[PDB]
RNA sequence: GAUGGGGAAGCUCCGUUUCAAAGGCCUGAUUUUAUGCAGGCCACCAUCGAAAGGGAAUCCGGUUAAGAUUCCGGAACCUGG
RNA sequence: GCUUGUGACGGCCCGUGAAAAUCCACAGGAAGGAAUAGUUUUCAUGCCAGGUCGUACUGAUAACCGCAGCAGGUCUCCAAG
RNA sequence: UUGACAUUGUGAAGAGACAUAGUUUCUUUACUUAUUCAAUGAAGCGGAGCUGGAAUUCAUUUUCCACGUUCUAGCAUUCAAGGUCCCAUUCGGGGCUGAUCCGGGUU
């Protein structure tokens, strides 16, 4: 017999086998636990007087809620926390390095109510 | 423009959206008569080979 | 025939697109090919000494067959081969009251090249085989020489490789018979007899013969047909 | 002293070319299988201005022997050719304006441009605004070709060399004035940053070697040794005569 | 401005597609079964660089001590699924 | 009328006045697809979702740079009788 | 910049000495693999052959060229339609030819 038969003229590099890691120890022992539970990302109450307002007045609850969390963990964690429904979730950050979560409920909930069944007025 | 009726982005026509029907004319025009003309020199220059 | 026609494409400058074809004469190689190529053409175009050269000169497909069947006969032992052999000496002699002599005297092919030259040069061997490969040429280049000189017939043959199957390494540089069961006496006096006839015999002429010189078939062509019409009106 | 302007422009700094609005390289054809053995057609599809350039360019698209596509040379626009035309480049093309041939196939008296000095360096003689070369002669054995280049030089190359047929357009450009600062600041703006020029007998001695001095005055010979030295070399470098050329030029 | 490279005693300098074996998509193949191979293409060769360049889509009324085309009301629209 | 927008034109140039992401279209016809029922989400209506950081105010004869609440300097839009 | 030495090899003619055998040295002019420069998504290189045909045969071919595209601002892609052979005839699909042979020196 005889050669190949490429017809191309450009050599390129044979589609080789690659193995998937199975190592022979592990990464680290034992798993970091998780790092953002929802005690970790909502921190406490935010009760300034004008803040109070949005609570009678908005249905709003708002939060200190913690730098390294998102609107998806803002939401579920007051959902959990809390035992409550949210519209949308509307943040900021202070001007001292904290997060303000301006909370929505739906209409269902009344968030002055649930506001002093959490303990603050 | 993809927000929007494929109808809004031809008419109906061959090569509708993309060339203007005047310029789709010349093109049938030119292709028929040049096809043609290859039937000419085809069976022209064939009889030249019978005939030199 | 039917509803088929026949259209025939026209692939002549200006027209149709070049079909597909074999470029395998036009592929852009790895550096790595390229080199290994034209090493080989480098190697041939110089002028290469005598003393390299004699090589190249590799051993005939029918006389080597004869001689890897000989050779064959001789192995060395198998690790389990040896492991059995020990257990029926380590068991018997110390006990049965031998003399490590509940063991036969062997008969091998003997090799790694270290070895085979002193055998050579204490007139011990009897048939050498040297590879034609080794690419550190020098490894081996004095071996025609020595045989020569110890009165010892060699023969220079094709696969390094193929020399270390029959001894159970991958490669193996040379090979050598110094030891012969009687029932093969015989055949390898025959075997050194052509042997020596390709080469020892041969030496002191093939040592006056330059090689390489050769051109490339492009520039071959050139004055196939140069040196043609010039002479040849 | 420092380190005058005519060192300075090496390092390209602010010297390096205005090139942002260019076409493109103009370029011949790569010199393939159809080119050396036939021809192939094109179409000049726009006849256009390059910046900085004197010379329009033509866009010419080919087919492409080895794919469904089109390949879109840039080439230098010979005087007369347009759009629509049809372009002709190869061994056994004919010899019309605007199709690019090997200077073997071309009687003497030929008048070519943008020709290449090896075959296929894809053309370097005669590309500026209306100039070209012409074929003085040919040496069929050892296949050598002859060319008289605008300069005036004569110069033999390979015949198959490539060049096209006629002269480059835009020609007489020089003709016509400058006639205000403006349009020579316009000009350069639009190539390189040479424009406008200090005399060195302006400047202090620090600058060049023709600075300073109580009136302005050159000081020595300004006509400067091939041999001379980097900060040396300004005036008249290497010049073998000097004065006002009195008398018909013109190369014997 | 990294990278195969080439300089440099070296800190580093040059090159940016350059003398490199430079890479990923569409689905077919699966009905051990989850993704191995069976086609073909594509050879485009990093990346950073614009809060005035390019660019998917929101508006009016009301509201605060201090925010608003961002909140409230109402009414839209874009992108992905 | 004034400002701004936009059009169809005209003058000028040895000046002829960016790029890329991205979107659509066309040529092509691999393929797939109905009558006992198929093909169709570029037509309408319907469902879910849209993270991260900035967002206050000054912008200057006092929030900027000139040792300062300095007659200096510091890019721009709106513009009534 | 200029010379020498090293990188540095291979033929041929010509001069140079043991003093008109060839080891060696220079001068020319050849070679190509060192080195050097250009090109390209290393695509059609070199050598033969087919057919043509100018050519004139001094036995019969001794040769030399060509060996798919030029009124037109169309169209040219699915390993190619055709022909032919297989699979076991399903729909799919494969080989060969279409596109001659040889050498793997990308030019
Ligand atoms: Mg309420
Ligand atoms: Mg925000
Ligand atoms: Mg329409
Ligand atoms: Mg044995
Ligand atoms: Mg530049
Ligand atoms: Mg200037
Ligand atoms: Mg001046
Ligand atoms: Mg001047
Ligand atoms: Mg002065
Ligand atoms: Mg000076
Ligand atoms: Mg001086
Ligand atoms: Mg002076
Ligand atoms: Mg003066
Ligand atoms: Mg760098
Ligand atoms: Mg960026
Ligand atoms: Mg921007
Ligand atoms: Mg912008
Ligand atoms: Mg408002
Ligand atoms: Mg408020
Ligand atoms: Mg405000
Ligand atoms: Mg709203
Ligand atoms: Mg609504
Ligand atoms: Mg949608
Ligand atoms: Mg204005
Ligand atoms: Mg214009
Ligand atoms: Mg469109
Ligand atoms: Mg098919
Ligand atoms: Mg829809
Ligand atoms: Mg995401
Ligand atoms: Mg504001
Ligand atoms: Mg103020
Ligand atoms: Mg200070
Ligand atoms: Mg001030
Ligand atoms: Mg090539």
């Amino acid at each position: 017999k005889a050669l190949k038969v490429r017809t191309s003229a450009t050599f390129r590099l044979p589609k080789t086998l690659k193995l998937a890691r199975a190592p022979k120890y592990a990464s680290k022992a034992v798993p970091h636990y998780n790092r953002l539970d929802s005690y970790k990302v909502i921190e406490q109450p935010i009760t300034s007087e004008t803040a109070m307002k949005k609570v009678e007045d908005g249905n709003i609850l708002v939060f200190q809620v913690s730098m390294k969390a998102n609107k998806y963990q803002i939401k579920k964690a007051v959902k959990e926390l809390y035992e409550v429904d949210v519209l949308k979730v509307n943040t900021l950050v202070r001007p001292n390095g904290t997060k303000k979560a301006y909370v929505r409920l739906t209409a269902d909930y009344d968030a002055l109510d649930i506001a002093n069944r959490i303990g603050y007025i | 423009y993809a927000t929007v009726s494929k109808t809004h982005k031809t008419v109906s026509r061959a090569y509708g959206g993309s060339r203007c029907a005047n310029c789709v004319k010349e093109r049938i025009i030119r292709a028929f008569l040049i096809e043609e003309q290859k039937i000419v020199k085809k069976v022209v220059k064939e009889q030249t080979e019978a005939a030199k | 025939n039917p509803l088929t026609h026949s259209t025939p494409k026209n692939f002549g400058i200006g027209q149709a697109v070049q079909p597909k074809r074999n470029l395998s004469r036009y592929v852009k190689w790895p550096e790595y090919v390229r080199v290994q190529r034209q090493k080989k053409i480098l190697s041939i175009r110089l002028k290469v000494p005598p003393t390299i050269a004699q090589f190249q000169y590799t051993l005939d497909r029918n006389t080597a067959a004869e001689t890897f069947k000989l050779f064959n006969k001789y192995r060395p032992e198998t690790a389990a081969e040896k492991k059995e052999r020990l257990t029926k000496e380590a068991a018997a002699v110390a006990e049965a009251k031998s003399k490590q002599d509940a063991s036969p005297k062997p008969y091998a092919v003997k090799y790694g090249l270290n070895h085979v030259v002193a055998l050579i040069e204490n007139k011990k061997a009897k048939l050498v085989l040297i590879a034609n490969d080794v690419d550190p040429i020098e490894l081996v280049v004095f071996l025609p020489a020595l045989c020569k000189k110890m009165g010892v017939p060699y023969a220079i043959v094709k696969g390094k490789a193929r020399l270390g199957t029959l001894v159970n390494q991958k490669t193996s540089a040379v090979a050598a018979l110094t030891e012969v069961r009687a029932e093969d006496e015989a055949a390898l006096a025959k075997l050194v007899s052509t042997i020596d006839a390709n080469f020892a015999d041969k030496y002191d002429e093939v040592k006056k013969h330059w090689g390489g010189g050769i051109l490339g078939n492009k520039a071959q062509a050139k004055m196939d047909k140069r040196a043609k019409n010039s002479d040849s009106a | 002293g420092r380190v005058i302007r005519n060192q300075r422009k090496g390092a390209g700094s602010i010297f390096t070319s205005h090139t942002r609005l260019r076409q493109g390289a103009a370029k011949l054809r790569t010199l393939d299988y159809a080119e050396r053995h036939g021809y192939i057609r094109g179409i000049v599809k726009q006849i256009v201005h390059d910046s900085g350039r004197g010379a329009p360019l033509a866009k010419v698209v080919f087919r492409d022997p080895y794919k469904y596509r089109l390949r879109e040379e840039i080439f230098i626009a010979n005087e007369g050719v347009h759009t629509g035309q049809f372009i002709y480049a190869g061994k056994k093309a004919s010899l019309n304006v605007g199709n690019v041939l090997p200077l073997g196939s071309v009687p003497e008296g030929t008048i070519v441009s943008n020709v290449e000095e090896k075959p296929g360096d894809r053309g370097a003689l005669a590309r500026a605004s209306g100039n070209y070369v012409i074929i003085i002669g040919h040496n069929p054995d050892e296949n050598k070709t002859r060319v008289r280049l605008p300069s005036g030089a004569k110069k033999v190359i390979s015949s198959d060399a490539r060049g096209v047929i006629g002269v480059i357009a835009g020609g007489g450009r020089v003709d016509k004035p400058l006639l205000k600062a403006g349009r020579a600041f316009h000009k350069y703006r639009l190539k390189r940053n040479s424009w406008p020029k200090t005399r060195g007998v302006a400047m202090n001695p620090v600058d060049h070697p023709h600075g300073g001095g109580n009136h302005q005055h050159i000081g020595k010979a300004s006509t400067i040794s091939r041999g001379a030295v980097s900060g040396q070399k300004a005036g008249l470098i290497a010049a073998r005569r000097t004065g006002l050329l009195r008398g018909s030029q013109k190369t014997q």
